[PDB]
């Protein structure tokens, strides 16, 4: 199961080479090398029966990030003032964290997380950074918001979940008010249009079944204008007029922007539009996501840009892309008519050498050594290695099992369109639009015997899902929430 | 010591509103006394809907506390706008921002509000602060986004004249100059040759392009930028690989540049990505058993770390 995925202390490690070349971006790599490199040689491989004396020990320290979370979670010193827009954020990458490894919240914390997410809740749609009398809505805290009471809700009259679906007028509203012809959206009102806003819009529209043809034109051709030459995705695309004559990458492929333009097109082939969505290249964008791998030197972590440093929150966002790149050429291939595409154990062992902070200290994961622990990383350091425990693949099977289960006479009131002619054409084409959107979002399924636990089964963290990056026993329950199904 | 805007004369009329919480919130900021008396204020400006000076006055104060808060960035354009203030002021405040180290999404975006509404004849004075910032930060990633939004949208306008595209690629050839390995300024050169609608598209220009990036190449043969370039460049416009592989074998081990007679010292061979070629020419000649061969020696020995993904390729062969 391990024949293609090398450990790192079994590879040589050499550094990059310079070609007599001296540069800036050579000089932070090979600062880089040093750093990574003499801590794994102070760590003991975890891929030994017995670990080595006299050398750290690299098991994952489940109770010391559980404890980093929790101080971070009942009070940020004044110092975090940077973070009081992303106030959602700082929930998401809490609970996720939480369900990752394992750890249960009681009920009454619970309750308080949903209380204050509902105070972040504006009336005429969508939720800001924080609460709705100091915050306007913005589609990066509506995403993390709903995921984190899908997270920390529940059905009750307590649960927060009825409140959202007493909110799908008003969020749809909100997000066709965001929307550009181009088909962008801005993040919020004078807000800034880049494929972050797309993804946290379409992830939201999916969970809440609030899609409708009106709110996706031309966003298919937005996001696959972003792709570069490198085969990523950029942040966004400009739209050249004579809808647009042509529409041009604004920027490099980045490890940020390829995972939510994945996951954006990805989201979209599940609708049933004729000529819809617009293709992209899958073969280019799984080969950018392998290249970002860094070398054994550098503790096989990924990197977001060419030529840059390695990063552990991109074990996530280049790790966590992999299955939906994997996925997308697996549909070509099939059109037209296995080993891990990226290393899943050199990425683990990055996690457990590098990306947990020392032991005995604060806890937490980080960025890289020398870097302090946040939130952010800590959550996408577990989201990515959650993605290399287990093998998650999008099997057509189990979404054809969905569809013969799925009701179409159950659901919540349909979304009243903005436009007269904006909504889907007759009940049949809506309600076969809502069972293959909710199909294929219950479509990812983790693998029988692709499970990789490197350093021993008390590594295991929960499996999270491709594209939502929540909890598959979360996923299901929410979504059948807002589609009525059980 | 610190003035509470309770004891100050010009907001006596203002009833400030608390931040509506809740009783116990989770993920709560031990706000300071400065910032939370500010936003208590502001809540109170937002909710009468106030434009005035004392509001922009405020804005400013808090977004020196906080860069990141995108709903007072929002509030404090519609102030700049709505009272008819000097936006090149406003723009000149940015450029003291971004000494004091105060940056963010919204900072950028801030800036890239003025320069649309400005609409300035020409932004030749705005391109040149972008290049000037971006010498700290060669990489900043939303400096490079907003350099393409700046030519992108005034080009669309007509405002950038030839000799403006000129200088581009005479400024992002220096760029270059001083690092290879900037993967920015490589995606820029792309726009500026190939992407953008105005670039011109003859034999002499694939020529010159191609002289560059081969140039490039035997500069620094390891160099991931100039590689995923060239094969971008070639996959683009449609041009075969085989032509070219007598200045790509070397590194496997005409009328085109070639390495170096004895290649630069510290340049291991072979290069991967130029193994990547190879197999890539040979499935151009349809010689899927000598390709599955460079695939099969990627994933063994050269570059083991996509172990997986060089054999995947290699089973495509099949
Ligand atoms: C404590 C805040 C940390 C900010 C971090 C995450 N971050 C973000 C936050 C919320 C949502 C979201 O994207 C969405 F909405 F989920 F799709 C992205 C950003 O914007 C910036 N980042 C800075 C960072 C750290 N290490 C590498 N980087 C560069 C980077 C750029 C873009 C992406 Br994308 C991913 C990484
Ligand atoms: O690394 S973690 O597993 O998250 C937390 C630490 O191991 C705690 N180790 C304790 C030391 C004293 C005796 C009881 C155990
Ligand atoms: O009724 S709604 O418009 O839906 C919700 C309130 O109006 C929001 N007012 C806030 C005042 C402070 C700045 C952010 C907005
Ligand atoms: O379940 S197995 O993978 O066979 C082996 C166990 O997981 C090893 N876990 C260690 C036990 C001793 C303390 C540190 C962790
Ligand atoms: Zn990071």
């Amino acid at each position: 199961a391990t024949e293609f995925t090398p450990s790192v202390y079994s590879l040589v490690s050499k550094p990059l080479p310079s070609n007599s070349r001296p540069s800036a971006t050579l000089d932070e790599q090979a600062e880089t090398e040093d750093l990574i490199s003499q801590l794994f040689d102070l760590t003991a491989d975890p891929n030994a029966l017995v670990s080595e004396h006299g050398k750290r020990y690299s098991g994952l320290r489940k109770q010391e990030h559980t404890q980093f979370l929790a101080s971070s979670f009942f009070q940020l010193p004044g110092k975090f003032v940077s973070l009081d827009a992303s106030r959602p954020w700082l929930v998401f990458w809490t609970v996720h964290s939480l369900d990752l490894l394992g750890v249960a919240l009681d009920q009454g914390t619970k309750d308080r997380v949903v209380s204050t997410l509902l105070h972040f809740l504006s009336p005429k749609g969508g939720f800001g950074g924080g609460p709705a009398n100091s915050q306007i809505p913005h589609l990066l805290p509506t995403y993390a918001s709903v995921c984190s009471l899908a997270i920390a809700g529940n059905d009750s009259s307590t649960g927060g979940w009825k409140d959202l679906a007493a909110a799908r007028q008003s969020i749809y509203e909100f997000f066709m008010r965001c929307k550009r012809p181009d088909g962008g959206f801005v993040v919020c009102e004078g807000g800034e249009v880049d494929v972050r806003g797309t993804y946290c819009l379409l992830v939201v529209a999916t969970l809440l079944d609030i899609i409708t043809p009106e709110l996706l034109h031309n966003v298919d051709k937005f996001v696959s204008a972003c792709q570069t030459y490198e085969g990523g995705f950029a942040c966004a695309s400009f739209p050249f007029p004579s809808e647009p004559s042509c529409r041009v990458s604004m920027a490099e492929a980045h490890g940020g922007y390829t995972s939510c333009s994945l996951n954006s097109h990805f989201l979209l082939t599940s609708v049933p539009l004729p000529s819809f969505p617009l293709s992209i290249d899958a073969n280019a964008a799984l080969r950018w996501t392998v290249l970002q791998q860094g070398e054994p030197i550098e503790g096989g972590g990924f990197r977001g840009r060419t030529n840059k440093l390695v990063d552990g929150c991109y074990s996530w966002w280049v790790g966590g892309g992999a299955p939906v790149a994997e996925e997308l050429v697996r549909r070509e291939k099939s059109r037209k008519v296995i080993p891990p595409i990226f290393n899943r154990v050199a990425l683990q062992e990055f996690t457990l050498v590098a990306a947990q902070q020392d032991p005995g200290s604060t806890g937490g994961l980080r960025d890289k050594p020398g870097k302090r622990p946040d939130q952010y990383h800590t959550c996408n350091n577990l989201s990515g290695l959650s993605i290399a425990q287990h093998k998650m693949s999008h099997s057509p099977s189990t979404v054809s099992s969905n569809r013969l289960k799925f009701d179409a006479s159950k659901g919540l009131p349909a979304v009243k369109p903005v436009a007269p002619g904006g909504g889907w054409k007759n009940e049949d084409e809506r309600q076969n639009a809502r069972r293959e959107i909710w199909a294929n979002a219950l479509g990812w399924i983790e693998e029988e015997g692709g499970e990789i636990i490197v350093g021993g089964k008390d590594n295991r963290i929960n499996t999270t899902t491709p594209v939502f990056n929540i909890l598959g026993l979360r996923l299901k329950p929410f979504i059948n929430y807002f589609y009525c199904q059980e | 010591t610190y003035i509470p805007m309770s004891q100050r004369r010009s907001w006596a009329d203002v009833k400030p509103i608390m931040q509506d919480d809740g009783p116990n919130p989770v993920v709560p900021i031990m706000y300071s006394e400065e910032y939370k008396d500010a936003m208590d204020y502001f809540r109170a400006i937002a909710a009468k809907e106030e434009k005035s000076e004392r509001a922009l006055e405020l804005t400013e104060i808090i977004v020196r506390m906080n860069p990141a808060h995108y709903t007072v960035w929002q509030y404090r354009f519609s102030l700049l706008t709505s009272l008819n203030k000097s936006l090149e002021d406003e723009l000149r405040l940015m450029n003291e921002f971004a000494v004091q180290n105060l940056k963010s999404y919204q900072v950028w975006h801030h800036r890239l509000l003025l320069l649309d509404r400005i609409s300035p004849q020409d932004p030749v004075s705005e391109i040149e602060y972008i290049h000037g910032s971006l010498l700290p930060d060669p990489k900043n990633y939303h400096t490079w986004a907003y350099l393409h939004w700046l030519y992108s949208h005034f080009s669309t306008l007509g405002r950038i004249s030839e000799a403006q595209w000129g200088s581009e690629l005479d400024w992002c050839n220096e760029m270059l100059r001083v690092d290879g390995r900037n993967n920015s300024a490589w995606g820029w050169r792309w726009y500026l040759r190939v992407s953008r609608p105005g670039a011109e598209t003859s034999s002499r220009s694939l020529q010159d392009e191609l002289i560059y990036i081969l140039k490039s190449i035997h500069l620094i043969p390891h160099n991931v930028s100039a590689w995923n370039y060239l094969r971008g460049f070639l996959k683009h416009f449609s041009l075969p690989l085989v032509p070219i592989l007598p200045a790509i074998l070397p590194y496997t081990a005409f009328g085109f540049p070639m390495p170096s007679d004895p290649l630069p010292e510290d340049t291991p061979l072979p290069v991967p990505l130029a193994l990547e070629y190879l197999a890539d020419s040979f499935i151009e000649q349809n010689r899927v058993d000598d390709a599955a061969k460079v695939f099969e020696k990627l994933s063994s020995e050269y570059d083991q770390m996509r172990a997986g993904y060089w054999e995947f390729r290699r089973r495509e062969c099949a």
